[PDB]
């Protein structure tokens, strides 16, 4: 005769999702809110292209092994990637004082420019060009790093230096130096005749006295001599003193931070693709519309929020026979 | 179910009606047929995309983790960090599985509700003048033209139609 | 509406009745009149203060933040201390409004579980004695006076009282 | 109630039957009895052994606290280590006792919908062939032998059963 | 003829509510859980009084900068106030060791009990009262911080220091010293004769020796000369020795901790006023009986829980056409 | 006539739950996912069984303090248990650098194995069993860590020292030494004759110079004297060199490190039960089936999950009147 019947929709779709008193249950449709998904690269990030220190660490780039000249100018980076266990870093054996706490400084920043602060031929009364050794090679020949000095005496001379370095910048100066340490007090005498030397460096805010430690230590590169390396920020208008009877590591090159911004230190063993996104993970780009992610935690971008899932699906549907 | 519904007395799905969630199925004198209830059909999809909207919103501002590193003698704030990093992208990542497990549920017995809640529009208003089958259909004790489901179908059904 | 009596087979709400959220209107031989169930509209009351009560009380013991310094070598800790302050009171903003966002719903439909409930109560007591509207209504097969009404609006209505 | 079945139309629980969640309880001309729903228990059994196990697998990796220790001029780390860990162990004590009062609730709610699908389980079966009491029970317009309750227990009832 | 209706109840009220599924949703009745105002004031907390620093900071004020007066002696406080960048601080330039561990232990403590450890005329054989400096002026005319005296030669002689104190109360005592970093070698010569110093210090559990470093540093404050200032909480019964042949800032009062408890250290410009409170933040005082509040998470006293929201209403009527 | 009707279990169990809606509801079956005892013992974790320092610190067994003898030699061990004050520590008052960081390192270790890489007879100009003190009492008699030597001139003669251990292990080497410090200048020649002294110490990693401080200090254990000590990880074939013409302390016995693994150090006042558990706090273990407990966070094996409750019950059956 005659019928009235009340039913709802139903499909072919196989995809399940899950409930607190059941698992997999079949829907007519549903929406994953979950990217699983990279492209396997390194991009520039919103065309601006990372920095991919190589066989390069930030040390090494930052003091300038010569084994990292590919790094000796850098453009303005997005972000910056080292590797787990760079081969190029202190290639004379030794220390780089509050090393994370620059490496910190560092994902604060997007570009230096690097700068002549006191030029190698100023060195009068030091030898300036024979402070070289077989543990940083150029090219097979006995090198050092490039950013700094090491002088030695000369002429059986070694005269208390006193160098001024005035920041006559708008920026911030990023200034490296160090101290050698000796094995022997034949050697000391030998690269700087006076037998107990020291460096006093001083700012508005540093104050700091160092005095060698000539000491018999385990060969490490082929030497048991060490070289120990600092910093500091230099403000703008402020000075830099230095004070030496030896030992002294002189800067030479130093850094203007021309842009802070957000940035990053990616541990990654990837190279550069050649490609661009809008967020960028360790193992891999992200291009998605997705609200969640499990590819990596360390991102940076705007990106999806990490999740440590491997499925996240919503019920949009309903149940479906 | 846990309004009974979908997949309780009624006990499947209409392949057929591929023009929305909740419909209807008659056959009186000039035919079958399907039409799409678009009444409880946009206060369900008004339901689900502002569900999946909220569970996003909710959630834009999370956690992220920054890189940091430690020397050999850091090694107490070096898991202190780990661990505190690892607790937030826990607890994030149990707050958006928990939500999903809770909102998938409410999301089918929203369905069913609604089901249920059209099988009560209809039976609130052909009250004597239909027999409730109780598979999901009625059956008139009058004839129903093409023009009566229409009536039934947006909300005011005449009661005047005489009985048996 | 998830049980369908609130906005669903009922239009709107009875500004007349100021006595309480669930209730009665009636229109007998000695007029009409309202009268607030006081039955539902106490195990309702009793609902949302303990329901108030308890999203308060499952939060006294949140996160507080302490102020720490650090000077300029200790950007590292420094960074790490922001983001786990920011990380505690990010997720428990999120508890705070994901835990209301969950139980306004879960409020809703129980007064709307309730209006069902009570629909219920008088429709399982009055059988063949009246007609439903279907509207939310009742119509007697015989007369009701003003001690009549009260028999149902307490829980025990006597069947013997003749039909049609 | 939230479906109002248990402890609403429906006064108390039936101690005789030690047999499942849901049954049934008959008196026919063979005698009395009661037999346990093995369908809407297995049902029932599934929906909170699933549940109870997926608020375990929920926090299995929840948050460990490590000892670690500081000299006399580490507070502020001492005192970011110690926050950081009341912290998290804060909000999983959240997690758990807020997810098991969500929970309980959604489960009573369940047994409650479970038993008013029982009831309409029977009653969009016995249509005419029966008058629903109103407190749980129905009245045959016919006698109902011990295989005529077998045949309402496992889903197909015959119409064909003539009236009053 | 008869009837009977079921309804429910309805009024006028506007407020609306959210639920997952819909926003904006008009309520019969709700409940605001969430404080959205202060006073705007910084309060007393439950009848004790703040310390407010002005243009001070804690080491101004601990040190005693002559230009920090006001706080020479302070009563119990309930929590200290300190300006992001107070003026008043280090007038005469250098350091401060461990200064964020020892403002940590300010926000454990209620009451400072200033006592003189060791009187400015006890010194027979140094000068006491000529160690002022213009970069610490009281009133025009160079001085110095309070709580330390900088001792200097007396008839071209700076006999080695041995003094010692013993804390004989029963109570932590914070005792605080320092040592002067000169400029260049005359300079070390005219205060103190001696070339060569240093400064030993000792108690149960300190054992520390400073030799000050004579250097070329910016001039700050119109110095190039600098100040450097060290502590230690002397507990009941031990005591602390002070060695010196020169550079020495021997202290002359120190801090019995008499009220440890509960404290913080707010950073507010605001400014006293003339109020009471159960919950204080940087920005305003709270009097409240919300559950919640969005003002300022760093706070104290028996307060609200704090959330970033900026609304948080919750349901408890029904809906309403 | 006849009849059917549908209704619900029912029972004789009072046990209730909560709901956010009503607490204190008695329902028919409940499951209780809450472990709320232990067995007030501290047992083997899987049949390995603790080490229990008892009235020793991880300073007192390291360095080898005389009454902690018990800890000569010490089994693999699954977690340390350490008193909150054990009473023998450092029996020579002093200090020991980088210590937190060491007892972390502890709760990364489950074996040591000492071995002697500096015999106290390979010391021919020197003095070695003289260096006692009654500071570290031995049955009744003046003795001193075990595990390090206190050298003393010999025949009114220091020599300098270089002494040199390469570790030839195929294991990581924990090495301590120390410095003593005098308190006055007679004492230093008494002991050593050469006034102006230093230590040394030089890997591929560590390079430092330690002077003792000589000065007045508060008498602890009866002595102002103090012996501060220090430690390093000695890597595989690396090596450790020690030059020094005084108050050095040097290594006698040192810790190869077989077995790292995962381990905890307990704060505990409880001793050596004779139990074995999958589950130990620091009250006492747990032997239990449920998901939750609320014993002590501070936890270490195969454990439920730690919650702040007195009481988690969840509801499986239904309500009951
Ligand atoms: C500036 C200078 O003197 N460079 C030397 C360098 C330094 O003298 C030395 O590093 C001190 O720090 O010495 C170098 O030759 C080292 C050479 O010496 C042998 O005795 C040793 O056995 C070899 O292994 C090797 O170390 C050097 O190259 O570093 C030479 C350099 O000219
Ligand atoms: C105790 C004492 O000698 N106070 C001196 C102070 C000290 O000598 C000086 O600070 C060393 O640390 O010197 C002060 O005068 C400094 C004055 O000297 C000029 O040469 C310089 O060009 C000026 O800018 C200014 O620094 C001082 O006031 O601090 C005087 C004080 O009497
Ligand atoms: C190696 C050695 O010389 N051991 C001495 C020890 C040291 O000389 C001393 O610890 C220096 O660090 O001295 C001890 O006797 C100390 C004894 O001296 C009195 O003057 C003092 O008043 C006493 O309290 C007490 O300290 C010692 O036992 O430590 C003796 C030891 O033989
Ligand atoms: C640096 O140069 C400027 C301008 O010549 C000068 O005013 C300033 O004082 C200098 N800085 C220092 C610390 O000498
Ligand atoms: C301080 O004084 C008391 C009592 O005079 C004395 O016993 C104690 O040893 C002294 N403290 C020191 C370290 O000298
Ligand atoms: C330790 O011994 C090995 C083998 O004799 C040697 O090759 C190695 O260089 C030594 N280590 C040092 C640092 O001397």
């Amino acid at each position: 005769q005659d019928q009235i019947c009340i039913g709802y929709h139903a499909n072919n779709s196989t995809e399940q999702v899950d409930t607190i008193m059941e698992k997999n249950v079949t829907v007519t449709h549903a929406q994953d809110i979950l990217e699983k998904t990279h492209n396997g690269k390194l991009c520039d990030l919103d065309g601006v292209k990372p920095l991919i220190l190589r066989d390069c660490s930030v040390a090494g780039w930052l003091l300038g092994n010569p084994m990292c000249d590919e790094f000796i100018n850098v453009p303005e980076w997005s972000y910056i990637v080292e590797k787990a266990n760079p081969t190029n870093d202190l290639c004379y054996p030794g220390s780089f004082n509050d090393y994370e706490e620059l490496k910190y400084l560092l994902s604060r920043i997007n570009h230096f420019e690097k700068i002549q602060i006191i030029p190698k031929s100023s060195w009068s009364d030091h030898e300036a060009s024979s402070g070289v050794s077989s543990a940083c090679p150029y090219l097979g020949s006995p090198s050092f790093f490039r950013n700094v000095v090491w002088l030695i005496k000369k002429n059986s001379a070694y005269p208390t230096i006193k160098k001024s370095y005035n920041n006559t910048n708008q920026e911030d100066l990023l200034v490296l130096w160090g101290i050698h340490h000796p094995n022997d007090a034949a050697e000391q005498t030998r690269l700087y005749q006076n037998p107990t030397t020291y460096i006093s460096i001083g700012t508005s805010t540093l104050n700091q006295r160092l005095v060698p430690k000539i000491a018999t230590r385990s060969k490490v590169n082929g030497l048991s001599s060490r070289m120990e390396f600092f910093w500091t920020i230099l403000k703008p208008n402020d000075a830099i003193n230095f004070e030496s009877n030896g030992n002294f590591i002189a800067p030479e090159y130093a850094y203007k931070i021309v842009k802070k911004g957000d940035s990053a230190i990616m541990k990654s063993e990837l190279e550069y693709g050649n490609c661009n996104t809008k967020c960028q993970t360790p193992m891999g780009a992200i291009n998605s519309s997705m609200p969640f992610h499990n590819i990596h935690p360390l991102t940076i971008g705007e990106c999806p929020k990490y999740v440590k899932s491997n499925r996240l699906v919503l019920a949009t549907g309903l149940r479906n026979s | 179910g846990l309004f009974g519904a979908i997949a309780g007395f009624i006990e499947g799905g209409w392949q057929g009606m591929v023009d929305g969630w909740y419909g209807y199925h008659h056959s009186n004198e000039q035919g079958s047929g399907y039409a799409a209830d678009k009444e409880s059909t946009q206060k369900a999809i008004d339901g689900v995309t502002n569900k999946v909207n909220s569970i996003i919103d909710k959630m834009n501002t999370q956690f992220e983790a920054v890189g940091r590193e430690f020397n050999n003698l850091e090694r107490r704030i070096e898991n202190l960090n780990k661990k505190m990093e690892d607790g937030f992208l826990d607890v994030w990542t149990y707050n958006a599985e928990l939500l999903v497990l809770m909102e998938n549920e409410r999301t089918l017995d929203f369905h069913d509700s609604n089901v249920k809640n059209l099988y009560d529009k209809v039976r609130l208003q052909l009250r004597d003048n239909a027999k409730e089958l109780g598979n999901g259909c009625f059956e008139f004790y009058h004839k129903c033209d093409n023009e009566c489901m229409e009536s039934i179908r947006n909300g005011t059904y005449n009661y005047p139609q005489y009985s048996e």
